[PDB]
């Protein structure tokens, strides 16, 4: 399969080189809801006027992201999603910026967090989490191939679309590295334990943040959690792991491999790569490029009312679009 | 039970992300 890659990573390498810029303007659209939020920033329901159609928007406050440090993370995040291409990676349609903020326009996944379905539901029958696990593992493929690391894998940053796939939004934390790298960053619960020990780290997180995400699917909650994220830590840290009693053999030993505390042990980080994770035992029923293709039902479809509907999102507390008549770190995002 | 710590526990809601 190394020559889709091949072809996908031209593709990739043309738009990172040169990305696009100042796409589209506020004014040609009308803000509707508040869909979601973040550490900083929020995401709203936007519908654009000549065409019609709807669209998420991102939106970061460019003072609050020099406060917090984030510049370089906020310019790979557009830079990296307005060059990525794949089947369950969210859509960036739109970029631009104005005095005080800076804007991404991506398409809009009505079918709500993968969050909220699962603290509703309580946890996922294993067929049901293996169907979205073999999505993010290609995910993950494409990603890594392309020597991106994701670093914030979770329900909350999975979106389940009108025929119940999953689009993978948020890469705040992606970064193009060949080698390693050293920044803290991610999600308590998902950290691998390299990453809290400070030892300079590799992709190889993703694919133990996979490890944390099947566990929490099928479970119906994280492997290692506390009141305190420090507490959290020293959990993460001890490698010690206990499996649900309805967990079936085959998923206890993926996880096994995939919460492997020792680097040289943990599966997709081996000599054979991804091939250990997609020719295990679990996925033995799993059509690949069936999924690939989008041509397997969906265990889950979720209820969908027409463009614009939002049912499937919480609500939030809505505020003003403030938009200062001065320009605000106008260096800083001269690339955004 | 686990589940039942785990739903007493303070973090059942969204996590925020973190750069410490
Ligand atoms: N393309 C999208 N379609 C629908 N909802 C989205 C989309 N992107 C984000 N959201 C909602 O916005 C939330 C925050 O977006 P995200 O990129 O994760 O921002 P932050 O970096 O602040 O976490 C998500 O958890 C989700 O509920
Ligand atoms: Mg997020
Ligand atoms: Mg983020």
């Amino acid at each position: 399969v190394k020559e889709f890659l091949a072809k996908a990573k031209e593709d990739f390498l043309k738009k990172w080189e040169t990305p696009s810029q100042n796409t589209a303007q506020l004014d040609q659209f009308d803000r509707i809801k508040t869909l979601g939020t973040g550490s900083f920033g929020r995401v709203m329901l936007v519908k654009h006027k000549e065409s019609g159609n709807h669209y998420a928007m991102k939106i970061l406050d460019k003072q609050k992201v020099v406060k917090l440090k984030q510049i370089e993370h906020t310019l790979n995040e557009k830079r990296i999603l307005q060059a990525v291409n794949f089947p369950f990676l969210v859509k960036l349609e739109f970029s631009f910026k104005d005095n005080s903020n800076l804007y991404m326009v991506m398409e809009y996944v009505a079918g709500g967090e993968m969050f909220s379905h699962l603290r509703r539901i309580g946890r996922f029958s294993e067929p049901h989490a293996r169907f979205y696990a073999a999505q993010i593992v290609l995910t993950f493929e494409y990603l890594h191939s392309l020597d991106l690391i994701y670093r914030d894998l979770k329900p909350e940053n999975l979106l389940i679309d009108q025929q119940g796939y999953i689009q993978v939004t948020d890469f705040g934390f992606a970064k193009r590295v060949k080698g390693r790298t050293w920044t803290l960053c991610g999600t308590p619960e998902y950290l691998a334990p390299e990453i809290i020990l400070s030892k300079g780290y590799n992709k190889a997180v993703d694919w133990w943040a996979l490890g944390v995400l099947i566990y929490e699917m099928a479970a119906g909650y994280p492997p290692f959690f506390a009141d305190q994220p420090i507490q959290i830590y020293e959990k993460i840290v001890s490698g010690k792991v206990r499996f649900p009693s309805h967990f079936s053999s085959d998923l206890k030993d993926l996880l096994r491999n995939l919460l492997q505390v020792d680097l040289t042990k943990r599966f997709g980080n081996l000599k054979n790569g991804v091939n250990d994770i997609k020719n295990h035992k679990w996925f033995a029923t799993t059509d690949w490029i069936a999924i690939y293709q989008r041509k397997v039902e969906a265990p889950f479809i979720p209820k969908f009312k027409g463009p614009g509907d939002t049912s499937n999102f919480d609500d939030y507390e809505e505020e003003e679009i403030r938009v200062s008549i001065n320009e605000k770190c106008g260096k800083e995002f001269t690339e955004f | 039970t686990t589940y039942a710590d785990f739903i007493a526990s303070g973090r059942t809601g969204r996590r925020a992300s973190i750069h410490d």
